[PDB]
């Protein structure tokens, strides 16, 4: 079968292939609950591919484990449903069952590692249990800035940068553009708010305001719209279209925006810079909504392109299949051509972390390894000492966990000659810093850069006045005669002259004159 | 003593139950390397005394014939720790196989059968929801005696659990109608940055916007300078008389350390009953300084036999036949002295509801007569978990009820602290049922007068009068005065027209005269 195989030491494989915001979390008439009924997700299914052909290399290479054959067992976690009996599963000593004792120095557990869920909760809801048995877990795509306190994860690792630095990457692109007022649309779940809460933190401590934030209802493509749902949508971008506004930072799941763009295609918007959150920022099916043409621009936030060798051609016990997956992977299967690597390198790293910490914990030569039964918690003792290069990367994990690899921020392209995500600039997380910006291609009349500020900034001679809450609002007014401003120390209140000199309306200077 | 051994006890159904009997020391927050569980040797004397409350309901529950007619009903209590780690062992030793210790991954459950028929939750709320994932997956019932996070409200994540304590929506209602009936409708809001604060403030900010009341300032402050620095200056630039602080006891302390640093400015006080009822926060001196300190408590009945029930217990602990008859170290060294000072303690009742909640439960799925049970095949937790939702039970006397929602119905007392001498004296001034009855006569303010202080901002005014809004969310007007030789061309617009060189119009004035 294609979710098993196996050998002399097993992975645990989550990835969500089905997805449902609102499945059912508890079981239905006493069985587990099945994920087949809900929605197919092609990137999943593109990751669970990218494990496979990781281990694949990793067997057919007898440079790193000689010998040893690398196994796998994988299982569908469908956003929240089915997150706890698969970690039993990992967990039953081959029989299905798991001891309870008081302590598991000695237990061999039927996979050595986890790599583990997509998303945030499923990540620390796994945790809780693996924590106990300290079985290594690698999650490749969970960016919640929670997870990095080892005392409450210490079995948690991860092949990704944390949320400081997409919201680092957001905020340095929007103040080189001198955009200074935005709006923020977020989901209606914990990913949203997390976003929403650490985005706004930032922002207010950096100068750019959030004029506006709003929530989005959980719509699904598949589900006929309510009136109330209508209503609401219409509202949200009757705001949006009155408002002067026109950075829009989307937090969301992709399945939740279908109708929130269909909806402003209904209503002739036109001229927003959507700036696209990692959990859309790539997405092939919304993609190909080529009316999104006439929106604006799309510019998202994503993890760094490396081209991986040979992937391409490979991609032409409940709970543990899924039929439709192929069908539709091989209708987007020359989109995702064009679309390089991107999270398939996290992935990637990820089985290639395990891989090299097990040949360093059986001491193993590039001639022989001796078997020996290996504990998880010496594997991750282990995990946590690599250093090593892949494919012209290098990774090693810091104190908190992560992973330092280069962020990017892509503009959507619709030619379909060539990559639909193109590369306009890269961020740095060890550095801080976005860099090396390229040439983006706006919808404006000669491209010369859009904007949307609260006020235009005033000429010589003029104080401010804050207009409202926000600090980045601000009326001009001329400075009175007799009083001018001194710029290099206020700019709210104009100063008087000199007992013997005097200033003219909107003046700076001061003369000896009555 | 021998008084650890008595933590378990056979019945025909067995109740869990989780407490934290003991916690760990400072140097005690090891960094595990070996997966065994933390030693939490140091005692604490809250969870003992809610465990004995629990015997003593068991015990009642044995002892009358009206309820499980021919059952005996057992108990096994387990230690929290108060961390996830401890609490998860017990949690999954719980729903291990009837008469073994193994817990099993199996697809389909239809004839499974755990050991213990339904929990006693765990007091605090990140446990609670971490057990919570795990005992609705399985649909166990878990009956919580504290845990008031609202999150747990959610059927849709956590099916199965209850709560024998009001929610935080309950209390943050009761202080918005104290706001709304005594007319404050201009606030400030703090809390503390935990999830319990961090979601209350939430709460209370769609509430206040749901009632017309309007926050003028939002924050949260840390729990362990600067932050609590900005903050109170903030409030103290909000020009506001009425602060709620819905924060942790800790926090609470930071705060009102630095508010004993400088008294910077007296304010109304709306507490939480964290801070209202915890002493290092009430012995700061002084106090009285701060200006006047509210806040609702939930009020129930004692159990009146509790201490006398203690007293029997410890001195027949320690009977050398008596002892015929280790999961918590130390319980078994202590003395009557080091526990009297929690014998009055008003949690207990909800540990006791609790138990007979659950009791009265399994009495109406056996569908007992009175004079005996009919013959059955056991009762499985997920049989008792659909006639759970829909039960009304006495507790002593006045009967209780869950809902839907898994809350129970029940009434706060509004506690002012009438400062006399160093000691705040607790004065009971108004009561809430879901509508505020209040003895405004009997309050006594901070200010000299004794009149009531005023905290509010207009939302009219005549048409001649600027209109720029004010507050967090825009929800107050300025009102200033349109200005003599102007008219007011615009309703409810900013701005004000001036009119020609010899025309004349007085303030506020729609109109301009030659
Ligand atoms: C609660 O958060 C969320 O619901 C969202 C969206 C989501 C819903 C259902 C299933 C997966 C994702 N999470 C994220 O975007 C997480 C961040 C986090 O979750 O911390 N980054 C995933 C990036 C690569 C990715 C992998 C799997 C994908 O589909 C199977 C997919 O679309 C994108």
């Amino acid at each position: 079968s294609d979710f098993y195989l196996p050998g002399d030491y097993l992975l645990g494989g989550l990835f969500s292939l089905h997805a449902n915001m609102k499945g059912i979390v508890h079981l239905n008439f006493l069985q587990v609950p099945m994920c087949k009924e809900y929605e197919v997700k092609v990137i999943g299914y593109n990751l669970m591919q990218a494990m496979r052909f990781a281990v694949e290399e990793i067997n057919n290479d007898s440079s790193l484990l000689p010998g040893v054959l690398l196994g796998y067992e994988i299982v569908d976690v469908c956003y929240i449903s089915n997150n706890v009996q698969p970690v039993l599963y990992f967990l039953a000593h081959e029989d299905n069952l798991l001891p309870i004792q008081e302590d598991y120095s000695n237990y061999s557990s039927r996979v050595v590692a986890v790599i583990g869920p997509d998303n945030s909760e499923s990540v620390m809801t796994v945790a809780n249990f693996l924590s106990l048995f300290l079985l290594p877990q690698i999650t490749y795509s969970a960016i919640s800035d929670e997870l990095r306190d080892k005392v409450r994860f210490p079995a948690l690792l991860r092949t990704t940068p944390s949320a400081d630095h997409h919201i680092e990457a957001m905020v340095q692109l929007m103040l080189h553009f001198r955009w200074n007022w935005i709006i923020v649309l977020v989901s209606n779940d914990t990913y949203g708010r997390d976003n929403g809460q650490l985005l706004g933190e930032r922002v207010a401590r950096r100068g750019i305001c959030i004029a506006f934030q709003e929530t989005l209802p959980t719509l699904q493509p598949n589900q006929n719209m309510t009136s109330e749902e209508r209503q609401r949508l219409v509202t949200i971008v009757d705001k949006l279209q009155q408002s002067t506004a026109r950075v829009v930072v989307v937090f969301s799941p992709d399945l939740t925006l279908y109708h929130f763009f269909n909806e402003v295609l209904r209503q002739n918007f036109t001229g927003a810079v959507w700036i696209a959150s990692e959990s859309w920022a790539i997405d092939p099916v919304l993609h190909n909504l080529t009316e999104l043409r006439h929106l604006g621009t799309f510019l998202g936030i994503t993890i760094q392109s490396v081209p991986i060798p040979g992937f391409s051609e490979f991609r032409e016990t409940c709970n543990q299949e899924c039929d439709n997956c192929l069908n539709a992977t091989l209708s987007f299967n020359t989109i995702l051509r064009l679309s390089g690597e991107r999270v398939v390198y996290s992935v990637y790293s990820a089985v290639y972390a395990v891989a090299h910490a097990l040949h360093s914990l059986l001491g193993c030569d590039k001639s022989t390894c001796t078997k020996r039964v290996v504990y998880p918690w010496q594997l991750l003792e282990e995990i946590w000492k690599v250093n090593f290069t892949l494919l012209d990367h290098q990774i090693f994990f810091d104190p908190q966990g992560d992973v330092a690899l280069h962020l990017e921020i892509v503009q959507w392209q619709w030619d379909r000659s060539q990559n639909p995500f193109q590369s306009v600039a890269s961020y740095y997380p060890l550095q801080r810093q976005l860099k090396n910006i390229q040439d983006i291609s706006w919808h404006t009349i000669n491209n010369t850069i859009p904007m949307s500020m609260c006020s235009k900034r005033c000429q010589s001679g003029q104080k401010k006045k804050p207009v409202g809450i926000h600090v980045c609002c601000f009326e001009c007014i001329d400075c009175l005669p007799g009083t001018f401003l001194n710029h290099t120390e206020d700019e709210y209140e104009c100063q008087a002259c000199p007992n013997n000199e005097w200033s003219y309306q909107s003046e700076t200077s001061c003369f000896k004159r009555q | 003593l021998c008084l650890s051994q008595q933590l378990r006890m056979k019945g025909d159904y067995v109740l869990g139950g989780l407490f934290p009997l003991g916690e760990a020391e400072e140097a005690g927050l090891r960094s595990r390397t070996r997966p065994s569980s933390p030693v939490c040797t140091r005692f604490s004397s809250n969870g003992l005394l809610w465990a004995l409350a629990m015997k003593m309901a068991v015990e009642e529950i044995n002892n009358k014939s009206d309820l499980l007619p021919g059952l005996r009903l057992g108990y096994d209590l387990f230690d929290t720790c108060s961390e996830p780690v401890v609490a998860m062992k017990p949690s999954l030793m719980f729903l291990a196989k009837a008469g073994s210790r193994d817990i099993a991954a199996y697809c389909n459950y239809t004839q499974y059968q755990p050991r213990v028929l339904a929990v006693i939750g765990p007091h605090s709320s990140e446990l609670a929801m971490v057990t919570g994932k795990f005992f609705s997956f399985f649909l166990m019932p878990q009956v919580s005696y504290g845990a008031s996070m609202e999150l747990l409200s959610a059927r849709e994540t956590f099916p199965s659990f209850f709560r024998t304590v009001p929610s935080d929506r309950v209390q943050l209602t009761a202080a918005a109608e104290l706001l709304q009936e005594f007319g404050w409708n201009w606030v400030a809001a703090l809390g503390s940055d935990d999830e319990y604060g961090r979601q209350g403030l939430s709460i209370f900010s769609a509430l206040a916007a749901a009632r017309g009341i309007c926050i003028a300032h939002e924050g949260l402050v840390p729990l362990p300078l600067g932050k609590v620095q900005d903050v109170l200056h903030q409030v103290n630039q909000s020009s506001v008389q009425v602060v709620l602080l819905f924060a942790s006891v800790h926090a609470a302390h930071a705060l009102f350390n630095y508010s004993i640093s400088s008294r910077l400015s007296p304010k109304v006080w709306v507490a939480s009953e964290a801070w209202l009822t915890s002493d290092l926060v009430m012995g700061l001196p002084g106090m009285a300084q701060m200006g006047t300190v509210l806040g609702f408590l939930q009020r129930g009945a004692q159990l009146h036999e509790f201490p006398q029930y203690v007293k029997t217990h410890l001195a027949l602990a320690t009977d050398p036949a008596f002892c015929s008859a280790q999961r918590c170290p130390q319980c078994d060294c202590i003395t009557l002295q080091n526990v009297s000072a929690g014998l009055n303690h008003h949690q207990t009742f909800s540990v006791y509801a609790a138990v007979y909640s659950v009791a009265q439960a399994l009495h109406n799925t056996l569908q007992c007569n009175a004079s005996g049970c009919p013959a059955q095949d056991p009762v499985k937790p997920w049989q008792l978990l659909e006639n759970m939702y829909n039960l009304t039970f006495h507790v002593g006397g006045l009967p209780l009820r869950f809902d839907s929602s898994g809350n129970v119905d029940m009434e706060y007392d509004l506690k002012l602290w009438v400062w006399q001498g160093s000691v705040p004296r607790l004065h009971d001034v108004g009561r809430f049922n879901g509508s505020l009855r209040t003895e405004r006569l009997k309050i006594r303010w901070h200010t000299s007068d004794n009149q009531k202080p005023v905290s509010r901002c207009s939302r009219q005014c005549q048409e001649g009068q600027v209109r720029r809004v004010k507050g967090f969310h825009s929800c107050c007007y300025d009102c200033v005065d349109c200005e003599a030789g102007s008219y007011r061309q615009n309703p409810d617009d900013i701005a004000c027209t001036f009119c020609g060189q010899d025309e004349w119009s007085p303030e506020r004035s729609t109109r301009c005269f030659r």
